[PDB]
Formats: structure tokens, C-alpha cells, sequence
């Protein structure tokens, strides 16, 4: 997206050069907080859920 | 010595004109588009990138 395709490639025409024209490219990647499931677990349980990451 | 002629050379006249205007325009905001041109004679084929800018 940043920087287009080569001019010989067919889908040359669908993205254009980010650092040519200014435009904008839209950010698809989000950060993601984990923590066990416990529903499966057998024995002993880590009960704690998510961190306060706030 | 008193100069009854002197070198008062040409008659020549300079006139000056001035041309004052407004306009008022629109110009609509075109997407950044990648557009192909089809070669044509000494045209060859190339890639166009439009711009808004009229």
C-alpha cells in the first residue's frame, strides 16, 4: 500500500503509491489482551482473568 | 551661440494598457486513481495517476 506495485504487474492499478499521492492507508492491526480458559482445565485453575491494563 | 535646432529626434508615442479581472471557480476534489492510457501512434502505453489540483 505504502509503495505500489512494479509497472509491469496487472494489479498495478489497484494501489496506488502511498508516498506518491499523500493519501491515507487504513491500519488493520489491534493489540490483543490474553488470559487461560480454564473451562478445559483439568486440576488446578489460574482463576485470575484479565490485568488491569487500563 | 544661440542653437536654433537641436537633435530633438523622433516623435514617438507610448501608450500603456491595463486589463484587470475576477473570476470565481470551483474545483471539485478528484480521487488519487490509477488510470490506464491505451497506446496510440508515438503515445506509448502508460499508467496515469490522477490528482484533484485543477
Amino acid at each position: 500500500a505504502m509503495y505500489g506495485y512494479d509497472n509491469d504487474n496487472k494489479d498495478f492499478a489497484k494501489k496506488p503509491p502511498a508516498d506518491a499521492t499523500g493519501a491515507e492507508i487504513y491500519l488493520q492491526d489491534y493489540l490483543t489482551i490474553y488470559t487461560n480458559d480454564a473451562r478445559a482445565t483439568t486440576g488446578t485453575k489460574i482463576l485470575a482473568g484479565f490485568p488491569p491494563y487500563k | 551661440a544661440t542653437a536654433i535646432l537641436r537633435p530633438i529626434g523622433l516623435h514617438v508615442e507610448k501608450f500603456q494598457q491595463t486589463y484587470r479581472k475576477k473570476w470565481r471557480f470551483l474545483t471539485s476534489a478528484n480521487a488519487n486513481v490509477i488510470l490506464a492510457e491505451a497506446a496510440s501512434g508515438e503515445r506509448p502505453a502508460r499508467w496515469a495517476l490522477t490528482t484533484g489540483m485543477a
